[PDB]
RNA sequence: GUGAAAUUCUUGGAUUUAUGAAAGACGAACAACUGCGAAAGCAUUUGCCAAGGAUGUUUUCAUUAAUCAAGAACGAAAGUUGGGGGCUCGAAGACGAUCAGAUACCGUCCUAGUCUCAACCAUAAACGAUGCCGACCAGGGAUCGGCGGAUGUUGCAGGACUCCGCCGGCACCUUAUGAGAAAUCAAAGUCUUUGGGUUCCGGGGGGAGUAUGGUCGCAAGGCUGAAACUUAAAGGAAUUGAC
């Protein structure tokens, strides 16, 4: 708010629509408070609506991550994805089985994160039952189920396919049509995903994500 | 005197059931005695609906709801008029009001 | 069906006792039978219970003929089913 | 009066009378 | 200095029901409709002028 | 430029005694203006009232415009954890007032922290005797 | 923080915002007139270990059974002895506030405790205020587990759904022709037209679950348990007023 601190305007990666990502602010070059350890803020809270400038999407949210800065910019990746609080809300409803399931899974780029699947029993179209309930000894296989085409769609290549797969409901709805047998499983998709671990900086890999700027 | 057959609570073929606490004076109460109520509501209001829409960056975004499940003790849940003292043929009516 | 006034104990319909438990029955009588399994190819002579427990085999493949279930024996959708009675 | 502090009461009552008792053995 | 014209009255309110609440419009800006609440005698096709037009109000209040 | 919106997060915190309005940079690290309702009242009973919010929003629209913020995202939240989770009484003005004066309104969402499983509350067992 | 305030924190940066690590406790929403267990009680995932009800059975033994003095297992919370842990909450204590007074209700800081391991205690409105086993006697729909049949849909024989039936369970609704002092109860019915089996247990209200003896316990205490004296009522259900 100062006289002192600069603009700066964050990237979002390549992978996204829209790049630009609002404005941050840092100190600019006071004594030890370098501007470039100082816009390692590494956290960036977005929509996923404004980085592919469709609607329907807002229930989702991206925590973008600032690995280097260069040019003016940030040039931020990936560190997360989770839910609004309004759309899981919304979801747990009474008279309905909730089924959790998360695992560990680990990438060939060596990054380390846990993913987390919510899924809930969908009643047939011509049912006076008024509670579409599920027994427990199918609601375990079905976290089985979850958990299995988690670790199938993962254990893969680097984490470019595993976003590219994220944004759009590609686990979710594999795990939807393959639990069929069991129940019919609406509303199934990835709660949130937790960065474990992150190998390193690695030094260039992430230019191989960015656009010239 | 027996005035409720099922003893003002929700237990049969259990003998424990935990509490919770009264979201007003924060008073343990068993969970299936207490009040429960599930209130969803807009963020804001119709008075403020109007001067929000146009305050919108953009025409798409639909205004977010919010849910809330609140727990009552029968004092706070009978002060705050949740719940009024009915008549006694009227008490063993359970049917939800509309 | 005001009650037993109408009906005779003695002679009850004959479709009422069908429905009803066995033990609880005018006369007690079971539930099962016994069905001479008959494979796909030869060997079509087995004998197998319809409340079994135990998987049998053939003497051609072991042609596995049922699985024991809570009830009924899971007959396989290769093996045809008659039965056998007194 | 509650009859849980008439209890606490006798117990009070008890436990003097027993260290009275004590006291002379 | 926002005058406004009382669109409904809403019953006398208060704890002697002195407060009489109504819904009003703004003359410069036909389509905006605000609570408010008023002293005195007040019946439907008034104009009353106030101070704050921000306050807002309570249906039966 | 003109008409792209700059944004700013405005983490409005009303509980049932006061209310924060307090604009951050995307990451929250930083802070652009952090105005309570006890600022703008000379009674601390007062500060959880609408009115209060009202002049603390009005504030922050004021300071807000200097800088180029042209629009706010808003996560509005209550007192959260193990006590109470309903936004205060304070919370629908301070938004309305954002709205009023010539502020930009982005996403607004619901941050109040929710436990899966809280700690005891204060108060005993019986609860809070009147 | 409060109806309102103060005790307390704070320009050495309180409150607030973002990131990260650690610690202990706790398992929201889903969660129900739903499940399991002898009761107390039991709610994140996964693996292991033994156990259990119900269902199915043209398997087996053949009265092996029901209830039980003595005698035993288990038994919320609080409490006791030590070791660990010690987030939050919080008996005792202190302070602020209200008040004629406030060793209380309202605020804040907190000790034992709340968590766990190895031992003690043996009590609760431990309640369905309703001992266990067996037979019969109205109807109805819903629901949980298993089984039998029919049925025609699923981005999929079987699973999900629909319909009928049987056994077992938690309950619910209507009605006495039943019972009851009544509230009410489908069992609290089949009772002067009194008898299926068996265990425990009450004899007007106090004194009193007190005294003492016996006995278990480290203790707090538990089990067993009177008498003198006093009293004409105490009490249950419903009714009309008054508040
Ligand atoms: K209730
Ligand atoms: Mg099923
Ligand atoms: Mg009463
Ligand atoms: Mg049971
Ligand atoms: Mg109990
Ligand atoms: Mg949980
Ligand atoms: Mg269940
Ligand atoms: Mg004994
Ligand atoms: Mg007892
Ligand atoms: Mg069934
Ligand atoms: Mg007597």
């Amino acid at each position: 708010p100062f006289t002192k601190k600069q603009w700066y305007d964050i990237k979002a990666p390549l992978l996204f629509t829209s790049r630009n990502v609002g404005k941050t602010l840092v100190s600019r070059t006071q004594g030890t408070k370098i501007a470039s350890e100082g816009l390692k803020h590494r956290v960036f809270e977005v929509s996923l609506a404004d980085l592919q400038n469709d609607e329907d999407q807002a229930y989702r949210k991206i925590r973008l991550r600032a690995e280097d800065v260069q040019g003016m910019n940030v040039l931020t990746n990936f560190w997360g994805m989770d839910f609004t609080t309004d759309k899981l809300r919304s979801l747990v409803r009474k008279w309905q089985t909730l089924i959790e399931a998360h695992v560990d899974v680990k990438t060939t780029d060596n990054y380390m994160l846990r993913m987390f699947a919510i899924g809930f029993t969908k009643r047939r179209p011509n049912q006076v039952k008024r509670t579409c309930y599920a027994q427990a000894s199918q609601i375990r296989q079905i976290r089985r189920k979850m958990v299995e085409i988690m670790v199938n769609q993962a254990a893969s290549c680097d984490l470019k396919e595993l976003v590219n797969k994220f944004i759009p409901e590609v686990i979710g709805k594999e795990i939807e049509k393959a639990t069929s047998s069991i129940f019919p499983l609406q509303n199934v998709y990835v709660r949130k995903v937790k960065i474990l671990k992150a190998p390193k900086f690695d030094l260039g890999k992430l230019m191989e994500v960015h656009g010239d700027y | 005197t027996f005035k409720r057959r099922n003893g003002g609570r929700n237990k049969h073929g259990r003998g424990h059931v935990k509490y919770i606490r009264c979201s007003n004076c924060a008073k343990c109460c068993p969970k299936d005695k207490a009040i429960k109520r599930f209130l969803v509501r807009n963020i804001v209001e119709q008075a403020a609906v109007r001067d929000v829409q146009e305050a919108c960056v953009h025409d798409g975004y639909v205004l977010p709801k919010l849910y809330a499940k609140v727990h009552h003790c029968v004092s706070c849940a009978i002060h705050a008029h949740i719940v009024r003292v009915r008549s006694r043929e009227n008490r063993r009516n359970r049917e939800p009001p509309q | 069906m005001v009650l037993q006034n109408d009906i005779d104990l003695l002679n009850p319909p004959a479709e009422l006792e069908k429905l009803k438990h066995k033990k609880k029955r005018l006369v007690q009588s079971p539930n099962s039978f016994f069905m001479d399994v008959k494979c796909q190819g030869c060997f079509n002579i087995t004998t197998v219970f319809s409340h079994s427990q135990t998987v049998v085999v053939c003497p051609g493949c072991q042609t596995v003929l049922c699985q024991p279930t809570g009830g009924k024996a899971r007959l396989t959708e290769g093996c045809s089913f008659r039965r056998k009675g007194d | 009066m509650r009859a849980k502090w008439k209890k606490k009461r006798m117990r009070r009552l008890k436990r003097k009378r027993r260290k009275m008792r004590q006291r002379s053995k | 200095v926002k005058l406004a014209v009382v669109v409904k009255v809403m019953g006398r309110t208060g704890s002697r029901g002195q407060v009489t609440q109504v819904r009003v419009k703004f003359l410069d800006d036909q389509n905006r409709l605000i609570m408010r609440n008023v002293k005195g005698p007040v019946r439907e096709g008034d104009i009353l002028t106030l101070l704050e037009s921000e306050r807002e109000a309570r249906r039966l209040r | 430029r003109e008409g792209e919106h700059v944004f700013g997060v405005a983490h409005i915190f009303a509980s049932f005694n006061d209310t924060f309005i307090h604009v951050t940079d995307l990451s929250g690290r930083e802070t652009l203006v952090r105005i309570t309702g006890g600022m703008k009242v000379k009674a601390d009973r007062d500060e959880s009232s609408p009115y209060a919010a009202m002049l603390a929003s009005q504030d922050v629209a004021t300071r807000c415009k200097e800088l180029g913020i042209t629009a706010l995202h808003i996560k509005l939240r209550a007192t959260g954890g193990n006590k109470t989770k309903t936004p205060g009484p304070g919370a629908q003005s301070a938004l309305r007032a954002l709205a009023r004066s010539g502020m930009k309104i982005g996403r607004i969402e619901d941050v109040t922290p929710v436990p899966t499983d809280s700690t005891r509350r204060k108060g005993g067992r019986r609860g809070r005797r009147l």
